[PDB]
């Protein structure tokens, strides 16, 4: 089959005083930038201990880190 | 009424190696008694004879021999 | 040969194996300075005692 | 026991020495037997699997 | 780092109990 | 590290002699 | 490191007066 990719994608920020910016269309003159680290998952530490002497290692817990979000916009 | 004084036997040193289901402390009454060897590597075969007294037909027993290898290929 | 008694025995254990033994060969103060003012107080609150007495 | 007339007793006894030697070696590396017991000095069990 | 103090502070601790009781 | 400790446990022990006689 | 070891110094030096006085 033959077919554009062009996803229905749609990011915008409201910001601390109410204004809006559309980082997809760029209406205020802004647009994300090709570069994203800490969209989907966010960071998680997973803890484990040694069990003694013995073969591999024992889960003890994980926790969810703060989301570090790391990105850039080209404004115009 | 609780359930029959049924055991699982671990012979593995570092867990409790008797314990029952009935929640009975059979690790009192084994008089300081342990299982103490493993069946070594490359062991072909084993016959194992058990015997039984206060048992009546069709009561089944087990044994489990968890095979687990360094490899997902070969070793054999 | 300097000979003398084994006034200490220390084995460790870890889940890396044996540290092996650490022997003291005649008598030795505390190394840790610490423990050699823990070793004064207690007899000092050993000699307290009787002169209470 | 070992022949001390010829060189085939010798190496037995040589042989006989570095067995009781490799027995040596394995108990430098085996931990001590750990019980645990409580007032009244009754065995709760054995500890094998700590840190 | 703080770490290597701590661990040696639980050493002196429990050597300190040869010399000391409650 | 450990040797940091070790290299002022052993001054701290030059120094009680001031307050000490065995 | 031995900046550390002054600090844990100085801390123990403010919570010994808890335990003294001149």
């Amino acid at each position: 089959a033959s077919r554009l990719l062009d996803p229905d994608t749609l990011v915008e920020l409201e910001g601390v005083n109410g204004e809006w910016f559309d980082l997809t269309n760029g209406t205020e003159g802004i647009y994300l930038a090709t570069e994203v680290t800490g969209l989907l998952d966010p960071p998680v530490k997973a803890t484990y201990e040694e069990p003694g002497n013995f073969p591999g290692a024992r889960y003890l817990n994980h926790r969810v880190l703060r989301r570090d979000l790391v990105f850039g916009v080209e404004i115009l | 009424t609780y359930p029959a004084e049924n055991v699982v036997v671990d012979s593995d040193p570092r867990e409790e190696q008797v314990s029952s289901e009935s929640g009975s402390p059979i690790w009192e009454r084994m008089n300081s008694v342990r299982f103490l060897h493993y069946i070594p590597p490359y062991t072909g075969e084993v016959t194992f004879k058990l015997s039984v007294s206060g048992a009546v037909p069709g009561q089944i027993a087990t044994l489990r021999l968890p095979r687990a290898w360094s490899r997902p290929w070969g070793l054999e | 040969i300097f000979v003398e008694r084994v006034t200490k025995l220390t084995y460790e254990w870890t889940s890396d194996g044996p540290k092996g033994w650490t022997i003291t060969i005649g008598y030795k103060e505390p190394e840790d300075p610490i423990l050699k003012a823990f070793e004064l107080i207690q007899y000092i609150n050993s000699n307290l005692g009787q002169l209470g007495i | 026991a070992a022949d001390m007339t010829t060189l085939a007793g010798h190496q037995q006894l040589w042989d006989t020495v570095m067995k009781r030697r490799q027995k040596r070696e394995d108990e430098r590396i085996a931990p001590p037997l750990i019980r645990l017991w409580d007032g009244d000095y009754k065995l709760r069990g054995q500890l094998v699997g700590e840190r | 780092v703080d770490d290597a103090i701590a661990v040696k502070n639980n050493e002196v601790n429990k050597q300190a109990l040869t010399y000391t009781r409650r």
